[PDB]
RNA sequence: AAAUUGAAGAGUUUGAUCAUGGCUCAGAUUGAACGCUGGCGGCAGGCCUAACACAUGCAAGUCGAACGGUAACAGGAAGAAGCUUGCUUCUUUGCUGACGAGUGGCGGACGGGUGAGUAAUGUCUGGGAAACUGCCUGAUGGAGGGGGAUAACUACUGGAAACGGUAGCUAAUACCGCAUAACGUCGCAAGACCAAAGAGGGGGACCUUCGGGCCUCUUGCCAUCGGAUGUGCCCAGAUGGGAUUAGCUAGUAGGUGGGGUAACGGCUCACCUAGGCGACGAUCCCUAGCUGGUCUGAGAGGAUGACCAGCCACACUGGAACUGAGACACGGUCCAGACUCCUACGGGAGGCAGCAGUGGGGAAUAUUGCACAAUGGGCGCAAGCCUGAUGCAGCCAUGCCGCGUGUAUGAAGAAGGCCUUCGGGUUGUAAAGUACUUUCAGCGGGGAGGAAGGGAGUAAAGUUAAUACCUUUGCUCAUUGACGUUACCCGCAGAAGAAGCACCGGCUAACUCCGUGCCAGCAGCCGCGGUAAUACGGAGGGUGCAAGCGUUAAUCGGAAUUACUGGGCGUAAAGCGCACGCAGGCGGUUUGUUAAGUCAGAUGUGAAAUCCCCGGGCUCAACCUGGGAACUGCAUCUGAUACUGG
């Protein structure tokens, strides 16, 4: 079905994830429906590192989109941050 | 990746002192400064328009210790940048760390300063920078790191420095062996027998 | 919301069908001259009320035959 | 087939094929009886035949042997024609 | 491990011992067929493994240069040896042959025996000895000059 | 705030000139190759040829929480004993942790490869209406009572193998009736008709046939109407060349009716009408996957479609359908062909354009590697299992970027070489000497991050008869990295291990001697070579590049040399020998009308990435990344009416 997950861009040894809503069958870095956040695991954390359009994430869940283990974590982490 | 051969040859070919030695000596007592290298140095070049453009670009490159590829990329960036391209080229050169290390007097030559940089003797903002072409920014503080502070090269380097004209845009504390890149130098700060527009002409044709 | 085309009847021979030509001017992509282009459409004319030469208003609809995806809305001018 | 499950799938699809074939052949039979009555001009035989056919085109739809729409057309079509005669 | 045989170099893809299709390790005693070399080496020679392949590339190419230099050297001598524009007598008529054997050991060995049957009257010479099978450029080689 | 705010010419026809006109050069670019040379690193790239053929491994499984179950290993047990009396080995029995083979479910239609075919059941832009749509999701109700089978297994038997033959026998969420049946299907309506399946976790009175009932929650099953995603279909414009191809067409174009599809439709059939296409290029022939974009160019253009992403098409060749929500199926089935492998000769088996690897072709393109730790996919309640997707590592200077191969001092300025009018000049502060530094490579020492989760306990809430279980959220404890000898930091030794390539006649930066003598040879263009050759070859000197440098190949540029922007035809290439004239292009002047062209505005769309602008992160840079701007285009609606068209 439709799922919200991380498409891994960035460079070798320097991962950078683009959070995307997509048909789960399409390849990880392939066709998606909507971009909805990003996630830098290598951010200096002096400034940002994790940004989620929670309004559109929820909208898609409301219409049955599932959510990665890793995005489900980010959302709990970001909800905690503020 | 570096020019390693005889240095005064370069000065002799370009017709000027390129400061490739400390300055302890009148350059004319070290070489025949006013004559090109080689069998036919006495010969005069009835020099084409292309020729004067080439030699001027070589001159600047040989001053800063930059080979063609990197220097061309410097032109490209100067061009892309806003404002006069010729002046932008010299800002970029003059912002190099090996260069700044030289201007604060930590190295007798840009070659010596470059070695200081490469050999992890220089810090920027208390952080070790060891690549020569590192672009230095306003308000940065470059310093000799503690362990390199007792090197006699550095003391001598600061002495000679005190005898050169003192650059405006740098605040140097000789005791601490730290210094501050206050601002980008203006054009007016830099020598006036550099003809950037010739270099600009060479790279647009 | 009534998207529509206007053109003239070049053939009325077929039973309940018609051929309509839509002509327009178009700027030439390279040489700038304005060129006539024509689009011929097989259209549905139940009742065959459209005569050749007529000027008619047509609309797009579902497939009616291998080549008909348009039907008649109404006649505008006739029998010049 | 080469893969373990591929082998198994070919076996299962053949079983299903013979299952579907059997039920499908049955169904068309009961459809054909109605068209045959129609072509002989009998209301009753054709209505009777339609009543036997109804529950089974419906059921085979529910069972995925055919889609709901197919079942409907058959009922629509036959119903149209039988009424048009008696 | 990188292995270098003669002027040929390469990494070993797999190892085969007699009937055994795969062997993990091979000792100084038991022989093991080597695989993954760039091309078919000489029928026999000294083989030495190296740490890195890059260091062994220049060495392998160096041996080719010497073998090529002597190839052109022996080519110039044989042609100039006659010291005349043609043969002094009527033995000029010759037969050409084209040979490709599956094994490298034979082509060098049997050719020597094939040069034993040579005579002054009719001269026979081998052209383009192959490492194995047959190929387009080989059939083309027999197309230009009539040969078996 | 910023975000296309950008544009060069030189050599060569002549004795010389101007014009004409081609050839040639300076520039960027490349999936490159070859020649000489070659230290390290980061990021990228890597069969362009034979859609040639492929040995071997691996690339699609998973669920015991659907099912009969045990054959392996693991315990456990009445009871056999190891017995040296709590340690135990085996006979047994699925008792259970698990699990081979089997039925069953979901996945094998995704992920990955290729570009053969296709000038259109393709792609791009923009719109339509007649449709289906697993998993996920909202809504409302079902989930009743039965039946006959079958694999496994057992017995007998055929095969070299592949794989079979008989008869037994048995389970289920396999399969089929029967009931129930509307906000479903058919029907004007009256009415008529259609489904299903269990499995687990925990438990208080209560009790039996000790199986469980029953209580409770999770989960799966059926129906119908929706959502979301996916897909099918239709129209218009655009998307290569050729007339040394001008006519093409019988399911052809339309109509009626039957059939058909999930659905509109000549999709199909019968009958009827005689149409339909075409110079605005049909038909036929050649070539080709299309796009975002890429390279070049000031631009307009020109060239192009690797790597990344979107669509399509294909899966040894030709054809076919079966299963399924989805396929006419990349590691499924069937037939035919080409080909290969096994065989005990009777018969069998297979399809790398998945990842490695091999042969072949070629100027030329890598290892039969490590790991599921991370992201993502399949199955499962989970734990987990699978994943040549992916993350990584190896190989190659293939490219981009970074750094090193030392720094400073060092003179009558040595020796040697080279030129010299023998005065000296040069190589050259170059070397030696003198101090000095130690990046990188070497060697030892230490040590981030990519890790989120998952596991035991615990506590609180929602549950409920319940403090169970379940689920959510906090707590503590112990844990999960292929890369890896990671990045990075500290220490040790010594300048120690690290420089080549092309060029120097003009274009074009760089000149002399000796050798040769129209030879040997050079040569991008002009043009060098018969005794002073800065042009051949060596040398010294010099110029330009630098871990590369040259040569070859290749696109665009300069080329205003196909000229839309932006050219020409008296004598330079170019006015048809002349006229008439269909199609076509263009068309005097006024009014009204229209509103297609044209103009304005609004709205939607123009995927992301790329390009550009301002920022952020790796010591810098390449590289990665936030936001913007741009996508100059298309479409709908509403206006304006001067010009063009009606």
């Amino acid at each position: 079905m439709v799922t919200i997950r991380l498409a891994r861009h960035g460079a070798k040894k320097r991962p950078f994830y683009q959070v995307v809503v997509a048909d789960s069958r399409n390849a990880r870095n392939g066709r998606f429906i909507e971009r909805v956040g990003f996630f830098n695991p290598i951010a200096s954390e002096k400034e940002e590192g994790t940004r989620l359009d929670l309004d559109r994430i929820a909208h898609w869940v409301g219409q049955g989109a599932t959510i990665s283990d890793r995005v489900a974590a980010l959302i709990k982490e970001v909800n905690k941050a503020a | 990746a570096r020019y390693l051969g005889p240095k005064l040859k370069l000065s002799r070919r370009e017709g000027t002192d390129l400061f490739l030695k400390s300055g302890v000596r009148a350059i004319d007592t070290k070489c025949k400064i006013e004559q090109a290298p080689g069998q036919h140095g006495a010969r005069k070049p009835r020099l084409s328009d292309y020729g004067v453009q080439l030699r001027e670009k070589q001159k600047v490159r040989r001053i800063y210790g930059v080979l063609e590829r990197q220097f061309r990329n410097y032109y490209k960036e100067a061009a892309r940048l806003k404002g006069n391209t010729g002046e932008n080229l010299l800002a970029l050169l003059e912002g190099r760390l090996d260069n700044v290390v030289y201007r604060m007097g930590f190295g007798a030559t840009r070659a010596e300063a470059r070695q200081l940089v490469s050999h992890k003797a220089i810090m920027v903002n208390g952080r070790v920078v060891n690549i020569a072409s590192y672009q230095v920014s306003p308000n940065d503080v470059v310093s000799i790191r503690e362990k390199a502070k007792k090197q006699s090269r550095v003391k001598a380097a600061l002495e000679l420095a005190e005898q050169r004209e003192k650059p405006t845009w740098l605040e140097v504390d000789a005791g601490k062996m730290e210094g501050t890149f206050k601002r980008k130098p203006e054009r007016s700060d830099l020598s006036a027998d550099i003809n950037e527009h010739l270099i600009v002409e060479l790279y647009s044709k | 919301k009534i998207r529509t085309l206007q053109g003239r009847v070049v053939s009325d021979k077929m039973e309940k069908s018609i051929v309509v030509a839509i002509e327009r001017f178009v700027k030439h992509p390279i040489y700038g001259k304005f060129i006539k282009r024509t689009t011929k459409l097989h259209v549905h004319d139940e009742n065959n009320e459209c005569g050749i030469g007529d000027v008619v208003e047509i609309r797009e609809c579902r497939p009616l035959s291998k080549t008909k995806s348009w039907t008649l809305v109404r006649v505008v001018e006739k029998a010049v | 087939a080469n893969i373990k499950s591929a082998k198994k799938r070919a076996i299962q699809s053949e079983k299903a094929r013979k299952h579907n074939a059997s039920r499908r052949s049955m169904m068309r039979t009961f459809i054909k009886k109605v068209y045959a009555a129609i072509e002989a001009g009998d209301k009753a035989a054709a209505q009777k035949a339609f009543n036997e056919m109804q529950p089974i085109v419906d059921r085979q739809a529910a069972k995925g042997l055919i889609h709901k729409n197919k079942a409907a057309r058959h009922k629509a079509n036959l119903t149209a024609q039988i009424n048009k005669l008696a | 491990d990188i292995v270098l045989c003669g002027f040929e170099y390469g990494r070993v893809r797999a190892m085969r011992n007699e009937l055994g299709q795969e062997v993990l390790e091979a000792g100084p005693s038991i022989p093991v067929e080597i695989l993954g070399l760039s091309g078919v080496p000489a029928a026999g020679d000294e083989v030495t493994v190296v740490r890195d392949e890059k260091k062994a590339r220049e060495v392998a190419l160096y041996r080719q240069g010497k073998f090529r230099e002597v190839k052109l050297a022996r080519q110039q001598k044989s042609k100039l040896e006659n010291m005349f524009a043609n043969m002094t007598e009527g033995e000029v008529h010759e037969v050409n042959i084209v040979l490709k054997a599956d094994v490298q050991g034979s082509v060098e060995a049997i050719s020597d025996s094939l040069l034993k049957l040579s005579t002054d009257e009719v001269k026979v010479k081998i052209i383009g000895s192959g490492v194995g099978g047959i190929t387009e450029t080989d059939a083309t080689l027999a197309a230009a000059s009539n040969a078996i």
